[PDB]
RNA sequence: CUACGCCGCGACGAGUAGGAGGGCCGCUGCGGUGAGCCUUGAAGCCUAGGGCGCGGGCCCGGGUGGAGCCGCCGCAGGUGC
RNA sequence: CCGACCCGUCUUGAAACACGGACCAAGGAGUCUAACACGUGCGCGAGUCGGGGGCUCGCACGAAAGCCGCCGUGGCGCAAUGAAGGUGAAGGCCGGCGCGCUCGCCGGCCGAGGUGGGAUCCCGAGGCCUCUCCAGUCCGCCGAGGGCGCACCACCGGCCCG
């Protein structure tokens, strides 16, 4: 026998997608080509983005896009995102912006087409530009979800700001015993 | 079983060495601490204020923080199958610098202007330290002189 | 236009069967020049102690500095630094083989691994028949054998090992990228020694087969590939 | 017994609640019966309002 | 679908995934929260401090009614209006500001979180927030009030 | 399109037959009668298909017109070969080659033609 | 080239409690589909009959029996001793 | 001929002088509901959801399916914090005046700050071309360095409640 270990080999990662969507696997099966085939670090990004849950894929709001296509050098540069992207109320002057989404709200894209902009899927970006060049790969917070203020550090340690899980919010639930100097303690 | 004493155990650690009682010496009043440099932890027992718990005697940290008579120190503690940088507050009595870190401090100084010297008159020059290699090949005279025989020596008791 | 690009074609395969050609002399001449190189090394260790011993005096030769260190015990209880140690030679299997660049700190782990493993110090012919029928490289994480000169050029050859003339002047002489070439090769796959061995559990100095035997490690090689 | 993180949960589920569960698949029926009864109703007032006064 | 369970592949496993050792019994460690004091202390200390004991006044007959306000942001008062009414009033060359009475469109209370586009307005409300009254008027604004 | 409608009967369909660790498809126009895009008989705008006529002796190959492809009542055109062995496999081979009509089933087509020949001529003892 | 397909190269393979994946393994019922099977013999059962699969299991011949049964795509379990 | 102790089971250890098992057939044990939590799939998305009600030949299937929109009441989310009264999330710079008093009146713009990393993307010296050359025609590839920097991480500021 050999003196190595088995608990590493199986690398755990996406290979295809989860999804049964025939939509989604035919723009997979072309972007599967389009890794492979060419030498374009955006095609393999974009083809793993693909395979990625809902949860690894978190929409973009439309004021998030408008922000990074403002900034320098930036300008007449195609937004790709591969998830949905967002309508969001909080703008008010939308700009002209090309954009290739996987899913587009419908009171978004009525916006962006308003404003003389430009929306494609995928398989149009392929013909636009199969390199991905002139691209900005954009990204929905990851870590913007409910979730992810209950997890870290557990609620009742020193110096951990993580949401309790509790069924109500009220001076009754969870607030006592750990949670002042008065009871017991504070931490 | 065993207690939990802050200093149990500590009866030779702390002691002071043999003829070394007395009064501190005020050179060791005098060190500077800036941060980010690196101190021993000893703790001498002279001084019972500010004392080092008997986990971090012989570790070795970083500064982070100096007050009016004491440091703050990163040292690395080591918890079951864990090492975790705990933080803690010693006066500077229970201290000193580390020369690892002053020679080494040295020998970049060293190396910065040997790079220029040589990169400037034309030749390049080893500035990694290398292990220690095998001996070379070497004459041994023997000047005339046969090499003594040595024998071992036959067995009786000492005493 | 048929007429031009097959002449354009003509012209780029010829132009590759003239590169090939060339890259071909100079593999011819290197290991000339390194036949050349060995026989001088070996007649020069021989003149240095007999002038010595015209004058009387001793010649002590220079510090061996390859070894060729041979795992002898298998992998059932071994303590944790011995394991460790033995991972930092690539010996994870009972009579795998390779090289060890020899100094302070190489040696002081051979120490530590003195009762797992058989080592010594190779000699030329020792180093030919190691590469030659059991050489392979490591290309691409994956073990491929060295059956064309192509695979050493293309993976080493920014060293100017490329071939494996080279590989074998590179480990026998330890030369600037010792590393790279050592790293290069698959650790050694050795079989069983044919003719046994004496005894495993004991130091080679007390009638077994651990620890170090200086030139006696040849004698090994030839019944273990 | 808890475990790990979690929500303490207080189910109320100690007092013997099988004994008095509400079904509906009576539900459909019913919608039936009282869509038949308007209708009935409304042909009892003929020129009225058929929602009341 | 009973089908894709465990259950289906624990058949012919006899501790049916529960252990030799220490089995499945009926409730080791009391039923429900049980012992959040003693012998599952720990637990309720690290996930759920501030269980145990009384905080604050208690007041009988609590009407959610009576306390009941929601508030809207700056950054969300224009979509209360139409989308003509902006640019009809951005567009206007008498600076006659348009009304956005919140009342109507379900809040009480105005927040000024966020930044207001530069056109006065006015904002009819029940409650306001000094920061919110702030930037209603550095855009040119009023801010009434109503009951 | 079809990628599409590949991905829609790819494995729920009529015509597919999983048995014996093999899958066949029984659709009119697939040639080898495999369950595979490149010969499946239904999804493509231009598919070829060899069947025996409607006596006992020669071909019948059919293709699909190009015009009418939501109107499967006219969107087949069938002519009948009666020749012998060598001339029939000529008049298949440029009917595909020659018009460039799905090329990649050429050999398909022609063997295929070849098996239903020799089962018309008399069996043996 | 059923792209959920096919092909190439290298390394590796112990396993209780436990976890996970695949199952063209198996039982029963439902929605589809097989212009499916069947009194010119279904289910069931027996068999020194022929085979397949690593295996769960399955197919086929012979006999008995005398009226129903199964494959594939999904769905649901009172689903394997 | 070689090997070969009886399974199950609790156990540190079972072939055990430990317990159950004479044999065969049939039956036979992680189910359903409710509530959470996390993961994944789908629709819509600062929204979303008719689940209760009503309307459609009153009903084989159909106790289904479809529709409502002045049925969205309501739930959950979009705002937190305090025991509570209550309060409640915009900043960056250039300028003139007090005193640019550690600072107020404003203007002008920009619209969530900055540092270190950061996939991807952009620019790019100089190279890769043909029978050859002095002279460019149009784009293809490699590429020193340079630039804008997604998500995310560390940190430093900033805003809201006590
Ligand atoms: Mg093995
Ligand atoms: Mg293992
Ligand atoms: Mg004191
Ligand atoms: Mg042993
Ligand atoms: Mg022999
Ligand atoms: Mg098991
Ligand atoms: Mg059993
Ligand atoms: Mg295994
Ligand atoms: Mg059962
Ligand atoms: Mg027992
Ligand atoms: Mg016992
Ligand atoms: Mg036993
Ligand atoms: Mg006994
Ligand atoms: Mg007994
Ligand atoms: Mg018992
Ligand atoms: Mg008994
Ligand atoms: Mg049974
Ligand atoms: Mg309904
Ligand atoms: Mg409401
Ligand atoms: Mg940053
Ligand atoms: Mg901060």
């Amino acid at each position: 026998g050999v003196d190595i270990r088995h608990n590493k080999d199986r690398k755990v990662r996406r290979k295809e997608p989860k999804s049964q969507d025939i939509y989604l696997r035919l723009l997979v099966k072309l972007y599967r080509f389009l890794a492979r085939r060419t030498n374009s670090t955006f095609n393999q990004v974009v083809l793993k983005r693909l395979f990625m849950s809902r949860t690894n894929r978190p929409p973009l709001s439309l004021s998030r896009m408008i922000r990074k296509m403002k900034l320098p050098g930036r300008e007449n540069k195609t937004a790709v995102v591969v998830g949905t992207i967002t309508d969001d109320v909080r703008v008010q002057e939308v700009p002209k912006l090309k954009v290739c989404a996987l899913r587009v709200t419908s009171r978004a894209r009525s916006r962006i087409l308003r404003a003389g902009g430009k929306i494609l899927t995928f398989d149009q970006l392929a013909l636009d530009s199969p390199k991905g060049c002139g691209t900005v790969l954009l990204s929905g917070p990851r870590k913007g979800r409910e979730v992810y203020r209950h997890f870290g550090k557990a609620p009742g340690t020193p110096h951990s700001h993580t949401k309790p899980y509790v069924r109500s919010k009220g001076r009754k639930f969870e607030r006592a015993r750990g949670r002042r100097a008065s009871r017991g303690y504070k931490n | 079983t065993n207690t939990k004493g802050k200093r149990r155990g500590t009866r030779y650690m702390f002691s002071r060495p043999f003829r070394k009682h007395g009064v501190v010496p005020l050179a060791t009043y005098m060190r500077i601490y800036k941060k980010g440099d690196i101190v021993d932890i000893k703790g001498m027992g002279t001084v019972q204020k500010g004392m080092p718990h008997k986990c971090y005697h012989g570790k070795t940290g970083r500064v982070y923080n100096v007050t009016q008579h004491a440091v703050g120190i990163v040292v690395n503690k080591q918890v079951k199958g864990k090492i975790l940088a705990k933080r803690i507050n010693v006066r500077i009595e229970h201290i000193k610098h580390s020369k690892s870190r002053d020679s080494f401090l040295k020998r970049v100084k060293e190396n910065d202007q040997k790079k220029k010297e040589a990169k400037e008159k034309g030749t390049w020059v080893q500035l990694k330290r290398q292990p220690a290699p095998p001996r070379e090949a070497h004459f041994v005279r023997t000047n005339g002189k046969e090499p003594e025989l040595l024998e071992p020596i036959p067995y009786e008791f000492m005493a | 236009n048929f007429a031009e690009l097959k002449i354009k074609r003509l012209r780029k395969k010829f132009a590759q069967k003239m590169l090939r050609k060339a890259r071909r002399k100079l593999i011819y001449e290197k290991a000339k020049h390194y036949h050349k190189e060995y026989r001088q090394m070996y007649r020069t260790e021989i003149r240095m102690a007999r002038m010595a011993r015209k004058a009387g005096n001793f010649y002590v030769p220079a510090e061996p500095k390859l070894a060729f260190v041979i795992r002898i015990r298998g992998i059932n209880g071994v303590s944790p630094k011995v394991r460790k140690v033995l991972q930092l030679l690539r010996l994870r299997q009972i009579f795998n083989g390779t090289f060890v660049k020899l100094n302070k700190a190489s040696i002081n782990m051979l120490r530590i691994v003195e009762p797992y493993i058989a080592w010594g110090y190779p000699n030329l012919k020792s180093v030919n028949e190691l590469i030659y029928k059991r050489g392979y490289g490591k290309i691409n994480k994956k073990r491929i054998a060295l059956t064309d000169n192509a695979l050493i050029a293309r993976s080493l050859g920014k060293y100017g090992i490329i071939c494996m003339e080279d590989l074998i002047h590179e480990i026998y002489t330890v030369g600037k990228r010792f590393k790279e070439a050592n790293n290069f090769l698959w650790p050694f796959k050795l079989s069983s020694p044919r003719g046994g061995m004496k005894k495993k559990t004991t130091h080679f100095v007390e009638g077994g087969d651990a620890g170090n035997r200086e030139d006696q490690i040849n004698r090994l090689i030839r019944r273990m590939n | 017994a808890p475990s790990r993180n979690g929500m303490v949960l207080k189910p109320h589920f100690h007092k013997d609640w099988q004994r008095r569960v509400a079904t509906w698949f009576n539900q459909p029926a019913r919608k039936i019966r009282r869509r038949k009864a308007r209708q009935a109703k409304a042909r009892r007032i003929a020129p009225r309002p058929a929602s009341g006064p | 679908p009973s089908r894709l369970r465990k259950t289906r592949k624990l058949r012919g496993h006899v501790s049916h995934g529960h252990g030799r050792i220490g089995k499945h019994r009926k409730h080791p460690g009391g039923r429900g929260n049980a012992g959040g004091l003693h012998h599952h202390r720990i637990n309720f200390d690290k996930y759920h401090p501030g269980y145990f004991g009384k905080v604050g006044m208690k007041h009988y007959h609590l009407k959610r009614n009576q306390s009941f306000c929601p508030t809207v942001n700056l950054d969300k008062l224009w979509t209360l209006v139409s989308e003509q009414t902006r640019v009809n009033a951005a567009k206007n060359k008498t600076g006659a500001a348009p009304i956005i009475d919140v009342v109507r469109s379900g809040y009480y209370k105005v927040l000024g979180k966020g930044k207001l586009p530069k056109q006065p307005v006015i904002v009819k409300a029940k409650f306001f927030s000094r920061r919110a009254e702030e930037k209603i008027k550095s855009v040119g604004g009023a801010c009434v009030l109503v009951a | 399109s079809a990628h599409l409608q590949w991905m829609v009967v790819r494995n729920c369909s009529s015509f597919l037959i999983k048995r014996n660790k093999q899958t066949y498809s029984t659709e009119p126009n697939n040639l080898k009668a495999r369950n595979s895009f490149r010969y499946n008989g239904l999804i493509h705008r231009k598919t070829v298909g060899v069947e025996p006529a409607a006596d006992g002796k020669g071909v019948v190959v059919v293709i699909k017109r190009r015009s009418g492809q939501r109107k499967p009542a006219t969107s087949y055109v069938r002519t009948t070969i009666n020749k012998n062995a060598r001339a029939t496999l000529s008049s298949i081979r440029h009917m595909i080659r020659k018009n460039k009509y799905r090329p990649d089933l050429r050999m398909a087509a022609i063997r295929r033609a070849s098996a239903i020949l020799r089962s018309q001529k008399p069996v043996m003892v």
